[PDB]
C-alpha cells in the first residue's frame, strides 16, 4: 500500500477585508491513508471552533477534507494551517497568504 | 447537461482499538447531500443539503437500513481481505467503495459504476457493460467467482439502470435551484514583484460552480507552459470552488501575457490582461 | 438511493 502525503492549501472563502466577517479555509487533498490531523492557528495558537467536511475521495482513491473556521482578518493578525499525517516526519505548517 | 450521482464509502480497521470506522457520503454532481458515520451517536443517515430535507421518514429509514448494513458487510470484508492476503491483524487497512449512475440532459441513463479499492489499490470493478467484473489480483478472483455465481452484476445493473437514474431525476427536482444552477467564475488578476527584475502575474477564478474549469496563460496569443503554476481547484465552503494560475514574468513584459478562462457558466470565454 | 449491498461479500 503506497502512502500519499497531503497537498495543503490555506486561504479564505472571500478576498480578505480587514475587520470583516470571513471564513478561514484549509484544504487537504491527494492523501492516503485517511487519518490526518489539521489545525488552524491564530498568532501561533491552535484555534478551537474548527469544523470539517465529511471524509470523501477522488478518482485515484486519494482522500480530501475541508477544514474551516469563521474569523475576522486584520492588518496585524497572523494565521496558519498545521497538518500532520503518517507520511510527514514532523507537522507541516503553512502560513496564510491573502494572495497565496 | 449531464448529471451524476455518487456514493463514496471508506472503512478503516482500528486494530486493538475496537470496530472499524465507516464513513459514507452521497453526492449529486459536485454537491454533497447525505452522510453516515459509524462512530456518530445518532446512528442515522443524516441530511447534508437543504433540498434533501423534504424527504419523508420512510426515506430516512430505508437509507439508514441500507448504509448501516453495508458497514457490516465491509467490516466483514476487511476480515476476509486479511485472511486472503495473510496480513497481520496488527496493521490497519482501508476499504473504499464507489457507487453511482450518470444521466444525460433528457434524464436517461448514460453510465453506471460499482467498484472497490483495497488499501488505495483497485480491487474489483463492474465493467461498463455492467455484466462482468474486473478483478485486480488472485485475491479478487476469489471474490469475482462468488459474485458471478450469485449474479450480483444482474442485481446491480437493474438498480443502476432503474432505481439510481430514477433517484437522480427525483433529486435534481427537489433541489432544482441548487443543482441545475451554473455560477460563472468571478475573475481577476494580481501582480507581485519578486525581484526588481521579475514578477508574478496571478489569475483568479472565484465563486464558480460546477468545479470543472480551465485556466491558461498565453504569450502573444500563443500558448505557454514554462514557469507557470496551477493550483488545485478548491472548495470555498459555500458550494462553490476557486482556482488560480500564475506565471513568472520579466519586468516590463506584463502586457504580452493573457489569461484564459473557460467554464460552463460563461456564455463566452474570458481573456484577462494586466 | 444507497446501493443494495447484501451480496457484496468478498
Amino acid at each position: 500500500m503506497i502512502q500519499r502525503t497531503p497537498k495543503i492549501q490555506v486561504y479564505s472563502r472571500h478576498p480578505a477585508e480587514n475587520g470583516k466577517s470571513n471564513f478561514l479555509n484549509c484544504y487537504v487533498s491527494g492523501f492516503h491513508p485517511s487519518d490526518i490531523e489539521v489545525d488552524l492557528l491564530k498568532n501561533g495558537e491552535r484555534i478551537e471552533k474548527v469544523e470539517h467536511s465529511d471524509l470523501s475521495f477522488s478518482k485515484d482513491w486519494s482522500f480530501y477534507l475541508l477544514y474551516y473556521t469563521e474569523f475576522t482578518p486584520t492588518e496585524k493578525d497572523e494565521y496558519a494551517c498545521r497538518v500532520n499525517h503518517v507520511t510527514l516526519s514532523q507537522p507541516k505548517i503553512v502560513k496564510w497568504d491573502r494572495d497565496m | 447537461g449531464s448529471h451524476s450521482m455518487r456514493y463514496f464509502s471508506t472503512s478503516v480497521s482500528r486494530p486493538g482499538r475496537g470496530e472499524p470506522r465507516f464513513i459514507a457520503v452521497g453526492y449529486v454532481d459536485d454537491t454533497q447531500f447525505v452522510r453516515f458515520d459509524s462512530d456518530a451517536a445518532s446512528q442515522r443517515m443524516e441530511p447534508r443539503a437543504p433540498w434533501i430535507e423534504q424527504e419523508g421518514p420512510e426515506y430516512w429509514d430505508e437509507e439508514t437500513g441500507k448504509v448501516k448494513a453495508h458497514s457490516q458487510t465491509d467490516r466483514e470484508n476487511l476480515r476476509i481481505a486479511l485472511r486472503y492476503y495473510n496480513q497481520s491483524e496488527a496493521g490497519s487497512h482501508t476499504l473504499q467503495m464507489m457507487f453511482g449512475c450518470d444521466v444525460g440532459s433528457d434524464g436517461r441513463f448514460l453510465r453506471g459504476y460499482h467498484q472497490y479499492a483495497y488499501d488505495g489499490k483497485d480491487y474489483i470493478a463492474l465493467k461498463e457493460d455492467l455484466r462482468s467484473w474486473t478483478a485486480a489480483d488472485m485475491a479478487a478472483q476469489i471474490t469475482k467467482r462468488k459474485w458471478e455465481a450469485a449474479h450480483v452484476a444482474e442485481q446491480q445493473r437493474a438498480y443502476l439502470e432503474g432505481t439510481c437514474v430514477d433517484g437522480l431525476r427525483r433529486y435534481l427536482e427537489n433541489g432544482k435551484e441548487t443543482l441545475q444552477r451554473t455560477d460563472p467564475p468571478k475573475t481577476h488578476m494580481t501582480h507581485h514583484p519578486i525581484s526588481d527584475h521579475e514578477a508574478t502575474l496571478r489569475c483568479w477564478a472565484l465563486g464558480f460552480y460546477p468545479a470543472e474549469i480551465t485556466l491558461t496563460w498565453q504569450r502573444d496569443g500563443e500558448d505557454q507552459t514554462q514557469d507557470t503554476e496551477l493550483v488545485e481547484t478548491r472548495p470555498a465552503g459555500d458550494g462553490t470552488f476557486q482556482k488560480w494560475a500564475a506565471v513568472v514574468v520579466p519586468s516590463g513584459e506584463e502586457q504580452r501575457y493573457t489569461c484564459h478562462v473557460q467554464h460552463e457558466g460563461l456564455p463566452k470565454p474570458l481573456t484577462l490582461r494586466w | 438511493r444507497y446501493p443494495l449491498t447484501l451480496g457484496w461479500c468478498f
